[PDB]
Order: structure tokens, then sequence, then C-alpha cells
């Protein structure tokens, strides 16, 4: 999955 | 004499246009052709044939709703030897018994679409028009007349004839190589892509125009990006990042665009579920490459390393992500500067029609005034990040890493950071964030002094020191910090979105830090971290400031009654005042101090005390020798523990 930081 | 011509059939020649065309695949049943290059149609006639002496013939075509030749979605033609560069033309280049064989060309400027095509058969007298069948016209980058021109066919195979290629995931230093299907050519793909365009908000705004505008790769980019992820229901896809992906399909689950593309139309053209970054991309990809447009999908990966306030402010839509995927695309750039033809960048993930195109080159020189929407882009592969601690580059985060691609015509990862970032530290690296970013500073503040037990004021101190106004965001927050590293809860929290700087201005930014928030939660340190994080969300520029505050105890009062001869008769007044708001329980004092006493005096205090009521307590002392001599005295409670303090006499 594209992650938020 | 002569009796006008009776037309039997047209032949499409669907063989030998989809093999010099390069829209083999797409040659099933229907004429699709490129732009710029000449193609073939066969009449076959019923009766007498063509007689150049005899017949004029005239062709019509028209594009989309509402042609005009003047818009360029309109043109008549005749039949005739003179065959001129750049226009529509039809000419005869064979001719049997009952054929005639014509060869038609577009401008390599012609609209992209779908077109009908007429015929006017005039012998003589009379005439007769009537429609031949349809073509559809895509961009051409084999035709070096054309904007989306490509001059190695190992590229045009790759960004616009393979199907296939690889999506990167993962991480900077664990890349992952996805396989994905474009299926640009694959049945029905070429028609909903030609429907997704004639829904485009621009085409409802003006459908004449619309069509015109088709002509320019960089229009249709635009819009096959904002069309994929429209804040609209036309839109195609449905972003959701929350592993709650039970009502549709999951992102991850995806290899291919084309049942994406399919789900969309045979569902009234309704938002699919779901997708994420790199699904957006290679729809947009798989669109782009079907109209003829030299795509491909790229991925940036950022990485960020220690609750560090920037992880924190994150932790809890123009975000830091683990990766970001966009597309690239080929063309020619008239509507900007000379030298800006090549890559375009075009970000179909969340005019609404963002991002792009804009240059590649445009980003690496930061030159963020060239459209379209070049900020958003340079934000996504550039950070800086600045501490503050009393300048000093931090690292805790970064972004602009193995920016990835598929090499061309070979199962391997091309690393391309090198087209979006000079080399770090460089003369060109600086000169570039020059032109971009074209004296800004913070500290932490205190003003007054802190007393345990008391409310209090810090400050972000911001200085604007430059002539340029700035709109930042500030988060704000104190925590507890323990003498050995460890951080505890929050007592303090002050969040503004906009916050306005104006020129060569300062800004004292106030959060109030409250004893009922710290006091349980505070350590023997009595230390509290302060940080402010101040953004500049345009160019992604950060400051970070910190500093640590020690919460003193209260001083203890010391007085000496009596005389300070080198005989006796003395006394000690010792007093502390409770700096709390709260019942100071079990208070006692000891006192003691070689050469004024010999027996350390603990007097205990059967009276708690109040806030801010004192406390005083007498002891008396017998001293001996002449030279300095210094009292000694302790403090206890029961929530206020070890509170020293000295005198000097003589
Ligand atoms: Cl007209």
């Amino acid at each position: 999955p594209a992650l938020p930081f | 004499m002569a009796e006008e011509l009776v037309l039997e059939r047209c032949d499409l020649e669907l063989e030998t246009n989809g093999r010099d065309h390069h829209t083999a695949d797409l040659c099933r049943e229907k004429l699709v052709v490129r732009r710029g290059q000449p193609f073939w149609l066969t009449l076959h006639f019923e009766g007498r044939n063509y007689e150049a002496s005899v017949d004029s013939l005239t062709f019509s075509v028209v594009t989309g709703p509402a042609p005009s030749q003047e818009a360029g979605t309109k043109a008549r033609f005749p039949l005739r030897d003179a065959v001129e560069e750049g226009d529509w033309t039809a000419t005869v280049v064979d001719q049997q018994d009952c054929t005639l064989s014509l060869q038609l060309t577009t401008p390599a400027n012609a609209p992209i679409g779908l077109y009908r095509l007429s015929l006017e058969a005039s012998t003589g007298y009379q005439g007769s028009s009537f429609v031949l069948g349809h073509f559809i016209l895509l961009f051409n980058a084999w035709c070096p007349a054309d904007a989306v021109y490509l001059d190695s066919e190992e590229e045009r195979q790759e960004y616009v004839l393979t199907q296939q290629g690889f999506i990167y995931q993962g991480s900077a230093k664990f890349i992952k190589n996805i396989p994905w299907n474009f299926g640009q050519f694959e049945d029905g793909i070429l028609d909903i892509c030609l429907i997704l365009l004639d829904v485009n908000p621009k085409f409802l705004k003006n459908a004449g125009r619309d069509c015109s505008r088709r002509s320019s790769p960089v229009y249709v980019g635009r819009v096959v990006s904002g069309m994929v992820n429209c804040n609209d229901d036309q839109g195609v896809l449905l972003g959701r990042w929350d592993n709650n992906y039970g009502d549709g399909v999951s992102p991850m689950s995806w290899i291919g665009s084309v049942d994406i593309l399919r789900r969309w139309k045979n569902h009234g053209c309704q938002r699919v579920k779901y997708g994420q970054c790199w699904v957006f991309a290679a729809v947009a990809c798989t669109v782009l490459r079907c109209l003829g447009i030299p795509t491909r999908v790229v991925t940036n990966y950022n990485s960020a390393h220690d609750s560090n306030l920037l992880i924190e402010y994150f932790r809890n839509s123009e975000m830091i992500w683990n990766f970001h995927c966009w597309v690239e695309s080929w063309m020619t750039r008239p509507d900007l500067q000379p030298g800006y033809e090549g890559w375009q960048a075009l970000d179909p993930t969340p005019g609404t029609y963002c991002c792009g195109p804009v240059p590649v080159r445009a980003i690496k020189e930061g030159d963020l005034s060239t459209k379209y929407d070049a900020p958003f882009v340079f934000a996504e592969v550039n950070a800086d990040v600045v501490d503050w601690i009393q300048k000093s580059i931090n690292r805790s985060l970064i972004v602009g890493l193995k920016i990835s691609t598929k090499s061309v015509g070979r199962d391997e990862r091309e690393d391309i950071t090198h087209t979006y970032k000079y080399p770090e530290g460089s003369s060109e690296e600086r000169e570039a964030f020059t032109r971009a970013n074209h004296g800004m500073a913070m500290r932490i503040r205190v003003g007054q002094s802190m007393n345990m037990g008391s409310d209090f004021d810090v400050f972000a101190h911001i200085t604007n020191n430059t002539a340029e106004e700035y709109v930042c965001r500030l988060l704000l927050c104190a925590r507890t910090v323990s003498y050995n590293g460890i951080l505890g809860p929050e007592c303090g929290t002050k969040y503004l979105l906009n916050l306005n700087l104006e020129p060569f201005s300062e800004k004292s930014v106030p959060l109030c830090i409250l004893y009922e928030k710290y006091r349980d939660c505070l350590t023997e340190s009595n230390l509290i971290k302060v940080r402010a994080l101040l953004v500049e969300p345009v160019i992604n520029s950060y400051l970070l400031a910190e500093r640590d505050l020690y919460l003193e105890n209260p001083e203890i009062k010391i007085r000496i009654l009596g005389e300070p001869k080198q005989k006796r008769k003395l006394v000690a007044e010792v007093s502390l005042q409770n700096p709390l708001p709260v019942a100071l329980e079990g208070c006692t004092f000891t006192v003691e101090g070689a050469g004024l006493t010999e027996e350390q005096k603990t007097v205990e205090i059967p009276d708690p005390v109040e806030a801010g009521e004192e406390v005083k307590v007498r002891m008396d002392l017998l001293p001996l020798h002449m030279g300095l001599h210094k009292l000694v005295v302790n403090f206890e409670s029961d929530k206020l523990k070890a509170v020293k303090g000295f005198r000097n006499v003589i």
C-alpha cells in the first residue's frame, strides 16, 4: 500500500 | 453523355493500414490510423470507373458534435494528383478495372478522435454526396511533424506499443517490481478512452472548442489526468487507504488497467473501488498510450526516520508518503518557452485538472512558474528541513529518492532520479533551489521566568527577515521529558493552519503551559520540552525549533538573626513560599552547618500549608570560629520534596 508517514 | 458513379463499397484496408500505422491490434473491426501519415482506401465501383477527365470527387470529414473548418474539426478536400504537405489531401495511387485506390493524409496537428468520412461524386452536371464510413485518428510518435514525435523505435515500442510493464512499489531500500497489464489495445479500451474525453468538463463547457483542442497532447494529457480521479462521479477511480476495501476490489489486487476501465463504463461511468497513486498512474498510462502519447509510470520514494515532530505532525492530502507514483508523457511544449520539449509530468492522483503536464526539466531547474502546476510536482521530490536548538540541516526526512521507471525494452528498473534533481550540494542544485524558493528564522522564548506550580506562556518567536510574505502552518507543542531521555504526555498543543507573516515582521506565538496539565505527568527532572514546527507547504520547506525548560523549585529564604562577631549569639530565620495552588502536607525543615551548629535542627510542622501561604521556622546557632561559614537547609513535603538552599555567614 501507499503509506502516509 | 457520361453517367454519375455508383459506389458498390469502400474497402478500409484494415491490414496494410494497421501495419503501417502501428494500430494492427486496434484494426480488428474498424479503421484506426495515426495522424501526419498516408493511409489507404479502395473504392469499388458498380459500372463505369473513375475518369479524371469526367468526374470530380470531393471528401468531407467531421469530428465531434459541433464541427467547423476554422476549429480544424471539419475539412473538405478534392481528389487530385498535387498533394500539399501537412493538409487534408486525397490522391489516386492505383486504378484497375473496377477499383480506385486512394491515399489520404491528415495534418500532424490534426485533432484526434472519431471522424465520419463522406464522398461527393460530381459527374459533369450532377453530383451525389454520401457517407463512406469512419476512421479514428490517433497521435503519431512515428511522425516527425507530430508534437508527440519520438525519434527512437525502441522507445516508441516501449512507451506506446508495449502493453505490459512494471510499476515500482515498496521502499527506497526494498524496491519491488509489480507487473502490470496496460492493455491499451484490448477490446473496448479505445472507445472507452474516447468516451472519457467526451465526458470531460471542458467538453460539457464547450464541446466544439474541446474537440478542436484535442490536437494538443498537452491539452489531452491534462484532460486525461484530472479525469482518472475526478471529484465528480464521472471520474474513473475512487481512492481509499484505510485497509477497508471490502466494498469493492483492493488496490493491491489489480494487475491491469483494462478491467477498471470496463467496470467504470459498464456501470454508467461511476468510480470503481478502489485505487491508490500507482493504480491512477497505470490507468492514465493506459489511456495515454492508447491515444498514442508516449507515456510511462514512475515511482518516487521517500524515507523518514526518528516520534520526531515531523512524524508527529503527520501521525495525527498534500502530505509525505512512503512512495508516490505519477506518469510522464512525451511531447513538445510550444505553449512554453523553447527547450521544454520532452518528458512532462502528470499526476492523476488527488482547474480541477491537476496535476500537469509540467516539464521535468522545469522541476530540476526549479522554474516553478512553468505551467502546469510546477510547485506541486516540485513538492513531491524536494523537502528542505532545518533545525535550531540553542541552522543545522535535519535528515530525519528524505524526499526524492530512487525515482524509478521500467527501462526501454527490458525487464529492468531504470533510475531516473537525475532528471528531477541535481546532485546534492551541487552548484546547480543550489542555483535551482534559488529559482524555486526566491532570512526566515524561529526560536523558542519564555520571557518571564518559570516556577514549578505556576502557569506560564512559551512563544514560537518567528522572524520574517526577508521581503516576502509567507503563509505557514505552525505546530507548537510541549511534552514532559526525562533526565534519561524518555518523553511523556502532552501538556500544551496549539496548531495554526493559517499563519501569515507580513514582510520584514515578526510574531511571538503564545502557548499556555498549565500546572493542571504538566503537574501530575512530571518527573523529578521538572523538564518540559517545547517544540515548534513551521511549515511552508508550497515549497515544502520546514523549520524546526526545540527547547528544554526547567521548572525551578521555590527559593529558601535564610536570614542571619544576631550579630557576626567572632563570638556567639546567633539565630536562624528560614522561610519558603509555597508556589502551588494546593494544600502542601507534612512540612519539615532540616538545618545544619559546621561552624554554626553541631546539632542538625529538624523542625516538624503540624499545620498544612496553603497556596501562597509561606512557612517560617527558627533555629538557635552557636558560632565558634571567625572565617567564612555556610548554613545549609533542606525542605520536604508530601508533594514537594528535596528543595535545598544555603547562606554564607562572615
Ligand atoms: Cl463550416
